């Protein structure tokens, strides 16, 4: 009974350079619930981030949100970091601003 | 409309490292509100919305306290699970728990659960009645049986039908700026290429509240099944939502398809086309 | 408010 995360990064609204926003690391559909969320900021750790909404689906699933505030530039890369039993590696997504 | 009251309880056995760690997360319809978490550095509950700051000492003393107890038997539960299952000392498990009420737009109940499960399956569940269990292995079958002989059914009753109720509508009074509010989606298309003359154009709404919310794609006053991509409804970190649905269609025909976003904050759907 | 749980 394992299930692997799915990993969605995104912000609160369209990103617009020197305009303040949120962004979103949620971190679904997962089992056992250990798990390890980090959010980064050009490959480095981004300190202050919040957990919250932590539910379980209809079949017993985790979901957990991280976020963040911040400003984005033209320059500076996102991602989310999940290191879970399911996982051999480290899984990495990134930030898709034009998506 | 309809109104409710969940608690999502987790107990998690690391065997060499310690106590369980032990979580209760409470909402409001979809507004998480409160917090009680064992690793914290001082476990207590904690509001989790500004609303809830008005509730006294008294409450936050009283929950406290609950959430202590329950960490304590949930303890008692995980150990107890491993002789009725016959497993090692040695291996991590979960106990999960949904829990709470719904209430109907004129504040009567309209439904109330309890339900368990372990290591991420079904255990045990109250019925619809509120007077008996469904028992979903021979483990829970023994709890069924501890249950009926403590009249565990009629407390429970009790609760989700008085306690659950009447604090689901105190809550609704002291937030109802916050819970009662509709927050309307604001939508655009995306645009991306793909190989052989395919493009992807998908569809966002933004920025609503309740979380409730369905996206469509049309062709010729026809919604689209095929081709069809989509996220689960998700939070953005503010107390709103988002999600998108995506179709994939040929080249050149992307002024064909519509996409329409339905929401209890629209007055009147939204239609919309990539531009 | 939350349930006072019973033990399993």
């Amino acid at each position: 009974i394992q299930k692997t995360p799915q990993i969605q990064v995104y912000s609160r609204h369209p990103p617009e350079n020197g305009k303040p926003n949120i962004l979103n690391c949620y971190v679904t559909q997962f089992h056992p619930p250990h798990i390890e969320i980090q959010m980064l900021k050009n490959g480095k750790k981004i300190p202050k981030v919040e957990m919250s909404d932590m539910s379980f689906s209809k079949d017993w699933s985790f979901y957990i949100l991280a976020h963040t505030e911040f400003t984005p530039t033209e320059t500076d890369t996102y991602a989310c970091r999940v290191k879970h039993d399911s996982m051999a590696e480290p899984k990495t997504v990134y930030w898709d601003r034009d998506m | 409309g309809p109104h409710s009251l969940r608690y999502f309880v987790t107990a998690v056995s690391r065997p060499g490292l310690g106590e369980p760690r032990y979580m209760e997360v409470g909402y409001v319809d979809d507004t998480e509100f409160v917090r009680f978490d064992s690793d914290a550095e001082n476990p207590r509950y904690e509001p989790r919305a500004r609303w809830m700051e008005q509730e006294g000492p008294e409450y936050w003393e009283r929950e406290t306290q609950k959430a202590k107890g329950n960490e304590q038997s949930f303890r008692v539960d995980l150990r107890t699970l491993l002789g009725y299952y016959n497993q090692s000392k040695g291996g991590s498990h979960t106990i999960q728990v949904i829990s709470g009420c719904e209430v109907g737009s004129d504040g009567r109940l309209l439904r109330g659960y309890q339900q368990y499960a372990y290591d991420g399956c079904d255990y045990i569940a109250l019925n619809e009645d509120l007077k008996t269990w469904t028992a979903a292995d021979m483990a829970a079958l023994i709890t069924k049986h501890k249950w009926e002989q403590a009249g565990e059914a009629e407390r429970l009753r009790a609760y989700l039908e008085g306690t659950c109720v009447e604090w689901l509508r105190r809550y609704l009074k002291n937030g109802n700026a916050t819970l009662l509010r509709t927050d309307s989606p604001k939508a655009h298309v995306t645009h991306h290429s793909r190989p052989e003359d395919k493009v992807t154009l998908r569809c966002w709404a933004l920025g609503f509240y309740p979380a409730d919310i369905t996206l469509t794609w049309q062709l010729n006053g026809e919604e689209l099944i095929q081709d069809m991509e989509l996220v689960e409804t998700r939070p953005a970190g503010d107390g709103t939502f988002q999600k998108w649905a995506s179709v994939v269609v040929p080249l050149g025909k992307e002024q064909y398809y519509t996409c329409h976003v339905y929401h209890q904050g629209l007055p009147e759907p939204l239609t919309l086309r990539w531009e | 408010a939350v349930y006072n749980f019973a033990t399993m």
